[PDB]
């Protein structure tokens, strides 16, 4: 997909990880077919640093690396967010995923 | 046609979106076993994609097919369109930019097979030709023959060195360059280079100065067109400021200081400076293991050696 998704997907960050869930996010892709054990591992896991750190940012901050990992994935892979997040019924997200487009 | 040539196209694509970390699903024989590692520990994707991309390089030309074609399709999704329409259609300007480096691997022939690329320095260096304005140049300095040539050389064959600097780059070593009569088939030579068409009728004796004062005005003419905007003329081995002091018309050259006089000579403000004789410049053990590789040839009987020499 074009570099604006990119911008866009970067930029909110933070309503996206505020907006949606971890866990439901997590097992929602993974069902989607959109990530495999290796890089589920990946993008759940952190340095290992973080873990001195408050846990309460730290799976929000895996929530937020979800994010920097989707982006990776196809063009398409975002129309698929777009329905991901409707399997996760999240749809405050999805009108402002689906705001800069069209 | 190969594979291994359109590698070094797209290493945006990678540093941009590949990840070493999530992509260890390594064939025995596509890797040497520790670059599996070696390239995480080497940070994420500056350094780690371009290790990668040594690494696949330094192996033949099947396990990049591996690569592309059952490695890549497991994960990467964008990633098996450019490779499949990159290896056949071929495009215009990548077919110059080959062009230009099978060139100049053709005039090299021995650091051309026996280099080892020494990361840090050229993680160090073409960020100064990125930004390298069409007036200002770049210098380097170090121990006498710290590959110095060889490090240039490695530098300048980064694709992005020869797609920024529109793929014309132009050698010159200054050799034996200390006398108003040295540089003028100096200058004849680049004028050949840049085009073997002269109008020879200036010629006068009288002042070989003058002349070389016609001739630096002529080039600066002919460098000041569209396509010559940016060519890169480098300087090998400059032996001393003046010789420089002719070389000096509005370019993007950049020289490789040998004396510690000609590094000095020039400001660093409106000349950027990069040493080689400093901790971080030189070589790691792995580098120098890596070249004790590149020579003696043999992975088992490399621990026969001790630990010296630079």
């Amino acid at each position: 997909m074009p570099k604006r998704h990119r911008e866009h997907i970067r930029k909110n960050l933070n309503i996206l990880v505020e907006w949606t869930n971890y866990e439901r996010l997590a097992m929602e892709c993974v069902q989607q077919g959109i990530l495999t054990v290796q890089m589920l591992r990946n993008t759940q896991d952190l340095n290992g640093k973080p873990f001195n750190m408050d846990e309460k940012d730290v799976r929000v901050e895996q929530h937020r690396r979800l994010l920097l990992k989707i982006t990776q994935r196809g063009p398409t892979a975002y129309n698929l967010l777009i329905n991901a997040l409707r399997n996760i019924n999240c749809l405050d997200a999805a009108v402002l995923l689906e705001s800069v487009d069209e | 046609y190969q594979y291994k040539d359109i590698l070094s196209v797209f290493e945006d694509a990678f540093v941009d979106n590949f990840d070493c970390k999530d992509v260890q699903d390594m064939p025995k024989s596509i890797l040497s076993k520790e670059e599996i590692d070696h390239i995480i520990m080497s940070k994420d994707a500056v350094s780690g994609t371009l290790r990668l991309f040594w690494t696949l390089l330094s192996k033949q030309e099947e396990m990049v097919q591996k690569f592309v074609e059952e490695v890549l399709r497991i994960n990467y999704k964008f990633l098996m369109s450019p490779i499949k329409t990159e290896q056949r259609q071929p495009s215009m300007m990548t077919r110059m930019y080959i062009e230009q480096r099978d060139r100049l691997y053709n005039d090299n022939q021995v650091f051309a097979k026996y280099n080892v690329s020494r990361l840090q320095p050229y993680l160090k260096l073409r960020q100064a030709l990125l930004e390298l304005r069409p007036a200002k140049n770049v210098l380097i300095d170090g121990v006498l023959g710290s590959g110095k040539t060889w490090v240039a050389l490695d530098v300048c064959l980064s694709y992005k060195v020869q797609c920024k600097m529109d793929f014309k780059i132009f050698w010159l070593n200054l050799k034996n360059c200390n006398s108003p009569e040295t540089v003028l088939e100096m200058l004849q030579k680049l004028l050949y280079q840049i085009d073997p068409n002269w109008t020879s009728r200036s010629d006068h004796s009288s002042n070989i100065k003058l002349r070389i004062h016609s001739i630096q005005a002529e080039l600066r003419r002919l460098l000041k067109s569209k396509p010559y905007e940016n060519c890169l003329l480098v300087l090998l081995n400059v032996q001393n400021a003046k010789a420089w002091n002719a070389f000096n018309l509005s370019c993007k050259i950049l020289l490789t200081t040998r004396f510690k006089q000609v590094t000095d000579f020039l400001s660093a403000a409106t000349t950027t400076h990069i040493s080689l004789d400093h901790h971080s410049m030189t070589l790691t053990p792995d580098e120098v293991k890596s070249l004790l590789l590149k020579y003696l040839d043999c992975r088992p009987q490399d621990l026969p050696r001790e630990v010296l020499t630079t």
